[PDB]
């Protein structure tokens, strides 16, 4: 086999929000350590989501991995069990 | 009011509840027992699928969590696999106490020990002041245990000599 | 830190605790595709 490079990129990404202030650490299951989180957003017009951005404090061990999903909001302001988008980010 | 969610995995035939409670109010006293559905948020809703009506004698106390009162409704609560349902409790009198389990804590019988992790993980204890909205406890849940059951062939019934 | 989000917390990914003054460090990209792509392959 023999590999590949995407030379013309077949979209364009922008940011288009940024929360870049940061003061603290929050676990992401802070309700079960021993002795998951989400974040709501909203645009104006409709805008095609490529990718997400996200930063860690801390991660554990090679085996572990986290699952990123995108959900939708409910009518009173709340995160609802319907799923748009999930994949599975390993350690590395 | 205090309620506490739960869900189960297949479609189960909920018979009957476990619950404890640290103190009861007088003779005349009375708690009402109410099963309501959850919503698509994850909070209760105004449906009711069970009721009942618990006196003061029926509601047994102790100061160990050991009394376990039975609930007993009339029509079995068909469970639907999946789905998440919640217990209510509620009662006008001011003078109800149940115990609760809450992480980090000491256990009441055993001080040594400590409640590591979250008591049940798949629920969460709820509060309110008019039973419509409900506050969140993450960190606590009740002590309760849900009975289920399955149904044999033929039932008989004996009575005393006449 | 972003006015119109909410951090959340939750036991069980059903019940959520919201936050309303903090917020995630966070970005979100979105696209504009174009008329044509291409991959070139390393030589045989």
């Amino acid at each position: 086999h023999i590999w590949g490079r995407l030379i013309s990129a077949p979209f364009t990404e922008e940011r288009t929000i940024y929360q870049g202030q940061a003061s603290e650490t929050l676990n992401v299951n802070p309700y079960n350590i021993p002795n998951p989180l989400a974040q709501s957003f909203q645009y104006d017009e409709n805008r095609t989501i490529s990718s997400l951005g996200l930063y860690f404090a801390s991660k554990g061990d090679k085996q572990s991995n986290v699952v990123i999903q995108i959900r939708g909001m409910g009518d009173q302001g709340y995160p609802n069990k319907t799923i748009y988008a999930e994949t599975v980010m390993n350690a590395d | 009011p205090l309620a506490q969610s739960f869900q189960y995995d297949e479609n189960r035939t909920i018979s009957s509840l476990g619950l404890y409670f640290a103190s009861k109010g007088d003779k005349q006293s009375n708690v009402v027992i109410q099963i309501r559905g959850m919503g698509d948020q994850g909070y209760p809703n105004k449906t009711i699928y069970a009721e009942t009506v618990m006196n003061a004698d029926d509601i047994k106390v102790s100061n160990n969590a050991s009394a376990e009162t039975r609930v007993y409704f009339d029509d079995p609560m068909m469970a639907e696999g999946g789905k998440e349902y919640a217990i209510v409790i509620i009662t006008e009198n001011s003078d109800y106490t149940m115990w609760v389990g809450t992480r980090t804590k000491p256990k009441i019988d055993k001080p040594n020990e400590v409640i590591s992790g979250n008591p049940y993980l798949q629920g969460v204890l709820f509060s309110s002041s008019n039973a419509s909205t409900w506050t969140p406890h993450q960190n606590s849940d009740l002590k309760f245990g849900i009975y289920t059951s399955k149904f044999n062939e033929t039932a008989t019934i004996e009575f005393e000599p006449i």
